[PDB]
């Protein structure tokens, strides 16, 4: 709406960078805190990306579960070097629940369901 | 409800039709930038549309192999306006069947539902051919079934072969194989078959051909749905020669039991095949005299019982379990042959048995011409009874005005058959062997004869 | 300092897949103006007007129909006969099989020679074919040749000589046939389903016969059985195509003039025999066959009964799955996204036959041996479902899906002739196009519940499975789940 | 269908009540 | 279950080749401060509301005791 944009705000704009700084030292992008196990939509908007995309996803994950067992973070060399906010999942995400939106409107079967624990 | 030996009182009965219904002509219109829209009523309650492209098997560079045997796998899927859930859904409202097909030189797609539902069946074949996006994980599951019967294709040995007699025996277009192996699946993807698409389904290759709408309907609909395609050059048709050529494959190191089959087969050549009307209409009889079966075959009257290659082969010769003969006839190019099983111990022989045939009617004298009136009937009825299908008459609107640029009417063809006499079967059956022997060969091939030991028992 | 987004390989390769998606997201309007995946039901009585049924009973009780198309050049003229391997005694029961291999080569006018070469001249063709309660024999000719082909259909009817040569060469024609259909494992299913289903009574036995009965079996047998069933009210002469009514009677009523008077009609033999459902099973296991294969049904509708046009909307809701289809995950039927999604299956299908008395309805699988429990978990479920659940969406689209069926098929003079000669001899006339259109849009979500009441709800079953079966339910699992205890 | 899923689903409410004073006679509410 | 397929080069050395305690008191005045001064709003929202109602009971306890005194 009108109170999350922060080109007119002032505290969305210190908002965004304080979770901007805060990514920044585990060297992660704020989608690889998307998890395949909270949301099975995450899990197929990965399956169609390509090989490339998703084994630097894997390798920003075991970098900083790495810096956080030593208690230490990224070097202020690679601090400068680092994107968060730029992203790959959210169209593919925006795609498969729209595709599920409309298969339930008109009848059918869900392609994929969570096992019951 | 009453039971059903009773009629039901409260409904509306049509009026039925005369008894002579006076049958329509087809019509055909040519669109500015080179699309040919075809049309022609019928007297069922039934429609089938299709959909013809130029385009096919011998347009494959080596980079694009195996590039149309995959686009019959994905036609009728997600395009820019219709996800491939909506288009599942859209064609069972209506009760319809769809279907594509490809070939060396022709793809075609169609579509047939009753004739309440023409517009929505025109725009959903037009959408499908003219607007597929390739995403890639629908390609990538339609490729791992084509692995996965590239896995085997050993069990119909009549197309095993049917291939083998055209890669050795041609060198160009032609020799570029429909089915395609296992390292051209895995240089394609989504891409290849986006551009492949852009240059080669253009505007003056394309045919619409409907059989059972009205020629005022076919145009109200498809008229804005295509006339802004570019009208662009064709390109230079791709060119191949005819040489000779032998293959053999002793079979997979399976095949072999105890009992040992043996499939090989002949070939020769004539320079033209529909350009040149007159001599394919004689090749067709010739197919028809000649005949033959596999013989175990229990039917009855009717089906090539008597034939040259059945009562002078298979009745005196138990040995053989089939034999017949084959014509692949394409634009300015075509192919004559033999393809016969036999025993393992049981073989050269038969290559023997075979050749003769093939110089017995080179002879002017050997053929009667109560055998020639037979075949000369047996014919015209094949092509007759085969019209009467709404789906065989929208596919001959389709392959014939991609060849002639018009529909020949089917009285061109019952006169030209009329007019072949015994001396038409031995010309050109002596203008056929003037060519090199192709032949290829499966199953146990140690036992078998070489090239020169038979191609020098026909001429050259 | 951060890395401009065409530098790395995995921030180029997510520039091309943000702008392949951004082209599935402004669509055409004018593509998109008559296609609807929601089913509604419409009306088709414009297109369905056809030419004229004229059916016509002579003294003797014979009856000829035609619909004649006089633009066309070819024709279909043949014989339906209201008999077949139920009207059998068992010691006999291969004799309508045997006798109609042995009819194209009698005649005191033509041998088996001439009869082949006679039709090979003209370019036509001659077929025959039996079932239990139907035989026909048929020709398809030229316009020009329909008077030489309706006389040889009465002579080969009514002239035929069976001798001793020709019937031992056709002893070993036949009992190599059956080693052929002992390989197909569809016709082998569906052969001890009805053996087990319809035991103790005329239904259940085969058409080919055992194997004892072929090398006894001598013409008097060949001559008892062609004067016993082959008689005037039981025979429908059936013609279309370039023909004329009136040109075919005066034919038939001066050629068909010889043939046997016994006032047995077909009503009384199905009266003093009738056929019984039972609920039972065959299993036959062998574990060296790979994949496993197996059918389970329900008693079912006769042919005059007005239940049997809803036992027909309701075998296209449970549908068809194959896995060369194009439909894939997508189908409308709600068994076959099932079947689909997850793999349980190679092929999926449901059938519904009609008899005079009884008949079957259905499903038939084929799959691996460690698929077989969420497989007939998910066949119970939908059929059950059918009494308790059904949605207005499902009978619409199954609707437009028989209605479209039924007259796709009727293409050709060969369908439209064996379309009048099955049903006069089943339901004593031709139905209309209107008329059968206006029974199926009379089957709404009530009717279904109410037919799938009397037909699947708590009722036996019968099962026959072949292949590495070990892990198929037992009958007591399947006879369980004929009913819900939750509700 | 979906009417008497629920047409019969609010009866075995009932068919606990039949079932929930059955051997308790909870009295004073 | 539990499979990513990886690709990475791991070097390690040996227990007995480094040394274990050292590294406990190696700069404390510079661990004190940096966790100081990134957890100060943390504890003004937790200590915060407790010594400000502290304060204003003992002084509402602090006015009805001297009005009750004569
Ligand atoms: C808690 C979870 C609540 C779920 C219960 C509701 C339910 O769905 O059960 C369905 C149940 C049966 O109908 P249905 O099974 O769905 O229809 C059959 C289909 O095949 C559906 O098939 P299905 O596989 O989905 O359902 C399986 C099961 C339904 O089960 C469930 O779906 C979930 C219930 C299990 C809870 C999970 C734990 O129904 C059965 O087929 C019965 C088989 C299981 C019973 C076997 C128990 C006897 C074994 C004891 C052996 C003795 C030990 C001897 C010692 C050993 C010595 C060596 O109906 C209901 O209970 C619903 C009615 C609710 C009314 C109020 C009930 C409360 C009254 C107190
Ligand atoms: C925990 C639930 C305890 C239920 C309970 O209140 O105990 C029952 C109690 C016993 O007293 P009562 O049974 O009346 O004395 C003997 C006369 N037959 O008194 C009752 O009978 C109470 C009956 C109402 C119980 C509803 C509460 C649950
Ligand atoms: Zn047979």
């Amino acid at each position: 709406q009108s109170f999350i944009d922060p080109k007119k705000n002032w505290f969305a704009a210190q908002h965004m960078k304080a979770i901007s700084k805060r990514l920044r030292r585990f060297g992660l992008r704020y989608d690889d805190l998307y998890d395949p196990y909270y949301d099975l939509d995450v899990k197929e908007a990965l399956n169609r990306l390509p090989k490339e995309v998703v084994d630097a996803r894997h390798q920003r994950l075991k970098r900083a579960m790495d810096l956080s067992m030593k208690h230490e973070y990224l070097p202020e060399d690679l601090q400068a070097m680092q994107t968060p906010f730029r992203g790959y999942l959210q169209e593919m995400l925006a795609l498969v629940k729209r595709e599920k939106a409309e298969r339930e409107s008109l009848g059918g079967l869900p392609l994929y369901q969570r096992t019951i624990p | 409800a009453p039971p059903l030996d009773f009629p039901l009182p409260g409904v509306t009965l049509p009026s039925p039709l005369p008894d002579h219904v006076a049958p329509g002509k087809t019509i055909v219109t040519t669109l500015p930038n080179g699309i040919k829209l075809a049309s022609e009523t019928s007297a069922g309650p039934a429609a089938s549309i299709g959909l013809y492209v130029d385009c096919g098997s011998i347009y494959e560079t080596p980079l694009t192999f195996g590039a149309t045997h995959l686009l019959e796998r994905m036609a009728f899927k997600s395009t820019r306006n219709r996800t491939h859930f909506r288009v599942v859904r859209e064609v069972e409202a209506i009760g319809g069947n769809v279907q594509a097909s490809a070939s060396r030189e022709q793809m075609g797609y169609t579509f047939d539902a009753l004739k309440t539902h023409v517009p929505e069946m025109v725009e959903l074949l037009v959408d499908c051919v003219r607007n597929p996006v390739f995403l890639d994980w629908e390609v990538n599951e339609q490729l791992l079934k084509v692995k996965a019967e590239v896995g085997e294709a050993s069990k119909n040995p009549q197309d095993l072969l049917l291939e083998a007699i055209h890669s050795a025996g041609y060198s160009g277009a032609l020799a570029n194989p429909l089915l395609a192996s296992e390292s051209a699946l895995n240089g394609l993807n989504g891409s290849i078959l986006e551009e492949f698409v852009a240059e080669n389904y253009t505007a003056p290759r394309i045919v619409l051909a409907a059989s059972g709408v009205e020629h005022e309907e076919l145009l109200s609909i498809a008229e804005p749905l295509l006339s802004d395609l570019p009208n662009v050059p064709r390109p230079e048709e791709p060119k191949s020669v005819y040489t000779g050529g032998d293959y053999r494959c002793h079979t997979e190191s399976g095949h072999i039991l105890n009992g040992q089959r043996t499939h090989f087969a002949l070939a020769f050549e004539l320079p033209g095949g529909w350009h040149k009307l007159k001599d394919a209409m004689v090749l067709t009889v010739l197919q028809m005299l000649l005949g033959g079966g596999g013989s175990f075959s229990a039917g009855g009257p009717g089906k090539g019982m008597y034939s040259r290659l059945y009562l002078r082969v298979l009745n005196e010769y138990p040995q053989f379990h089939s034999i017949s003969a084959f014509n692949n006839i394409y634009n300015n190019t075509g192919i004559f042959g033999i393809q016969v099983t036999t025993g393992s111990d049981f073989v050269s022989k038969a290559i023997d048995i075979t050749v003769n045939e093939l110089l017995a009617v080179a002879t002017s004298g050997q053929v009667d011409q109560v055998q020639l009136d037979r075949a000369k009937q047996a014919t015209k009825s094949a092509i007759l009874m085969n019209l009467e299908s709404r789906m065989v008459v929208s596919e001959d609107i389709g392959r014939q005005v991609l060849t002639y640029g018009e529909r020949k009417p089917v009285e061109d063809f019952l006169k030209a058959v009329d007019e072949v006499t015994l001396k038409d079967i031995a010309s050109i059956s002596q203008k056929l062997i003037s060519s090199p022997l192709t032949m290829a060969s499966y199953g146990d091939v140690i036992y078998v004869p070489n090239y020169e030991s038979v191609s020098s028992k026909f001429r050259s | 300092s951060p890395p401009p987004p065409n530098a790395m390989v995995y921030d180029r390769l997510a520039e091309a897949v943000k702008a392949k998606l951004r082209q599935l997201e402004n669509p055409d309007p004018r593509f998109l103006k008559y296609g609807s995946p929601r089913p509604t039901l419409t009306d088709h009585t414009r297109i369905l007007a056809a030419p004229e049924t004229r059916v016509t009973t002579l003294p003797n009780g014979l009856r000829v129909a035609t619909e004649s198309s006089l633009a066309a050049r070819t024709a279909t003229v043949g014989v339906w006969i209201d008999a077949g391997s139920r009207f059998e005694t068992e010691e006999s029961n291969g004799t309508a099989h045997f006798l109609e291999h042995m009819i194209f080569k009698g005649t005191e006018k033509r041998n088996a020679r001439e009869l082949e070469e006679e039709i090979e001249n003209m370019g036509g063709h001659l077929n025959a074919y039996t079932s239990r309660e139907q035989t026909t024999y048929y020709a398809k000719v030229a316009d020009k040749d329909v008077p030489k082909a309706l006389d040889i259909l009465a002579d080969i009817l009514q002239n035929s000589r069976f001798d001793e040569n020709r019937i031992s060469r056709e002893r070993d024609v036949i009992l190599r046939e059956m080693e052929e259909v002992e390989g197909q494992t569809e016709e082998v299913i569906f052969d001890h389903l009805h053996a087990t289903a319809f035991q103790y009574t005329p239904l259940g036995r085969t058409i080919l016969g055992p194997a004892q009965n072929i090398k006894t079996i001598t013409k008097d047998h060949l001559q008892n059985y062609i004067q016993t069933h082959y008689t005037a009210p039981r025979m429908v002469i059936a013609a279309s195509g370039a023909v004329k009514h009136e040109d075919i009677v005066e034919q038939v009523k001066k050629l068909f003039t010889k043939l046997s008077t016994d006032p047995t009609t077909a009503s009384q033999l199905v009266a003093k025999e009738p056929a019984i459902f039972t609920g039972s099973e065959v299993r036959m296991l062998d574990d060296e066959i790979p994949l496993a294969q197996f059918a389970v049904a329900f008693e079912g509708a006769s042919w005059k009964d007005p239940d049997s046009i809803a036992l027909m909307v309701m075998q296209a809701m449970l549908g068809s799955w194959n896995k060369t289809a194009g439909g894939g995950k997508h189908m409308g039927s709600e068994l076959a996204q099932r079947v689909g999604i997850n793999e349980v299956a190679e092929s999926m299908m449901a059938f519904n036959t009609n008899y005079k008395d009884t008949g079957l309805f259905g499903v038939y699988a084929v799959a691996k041996p460690d698929c077989l429990d969420d497989l007939s978990y998910a066949i119970m479920y939908e059929t059950t479902k059918l009494a308790y659940r059904v949605s207005d969406d499902d009978v619409t689209r199954a609707r437009n899906q028989l209605k479209s069926s039924l007259l796709l098929y009727i293409d050709g003079t060969s369908p439209v002739a064996e379309d009048i000669g099955r049903q006069l001899l089943t339901y004593g006339r031709r139905i209309p196009f209107a008329e059968l259109f206006a029974r199926i849009d009379a089957v709404d979500a009530s009717t279904i519940k109410r037919v799938a009441n009397r037909f699947i709800y708590d009722k036996d079953i019968a099962i026959a499975a072949m292949g590495p079966i070990q892990r198929l339910p037992d009958y007591n699992w399947f006879r369980r789940r004929t009913y819900w205890n939750r509700y | 269908i979906q009417p008497t899923d629920v047409k019969a689903a609010a009866m075995w409410g009932v068919a606990a009540a039949t079932g929930g004073l059955y051997l308790i006679q909870p009295w004073g509410w | 279950k539990g499979f990513v397929p990886m690709k990475a080069v791991t070097y390690g050395l040996s227990p007995f080749q480094q040394k274990i305690m050292p590294g406990l008191w190696k700069d404390l005045p510079t661990k004190i401060h940096h966790k100081v001064s990134e957890n100060w709003i943390s504890a003004t929202l937790l200590l915060g509301p407790l010594v400000g109602v502290y304060s204003y009971v003992q002084n509402y306890q602090e006015k009805e005791k001297l009005s009750h005194r004569y």
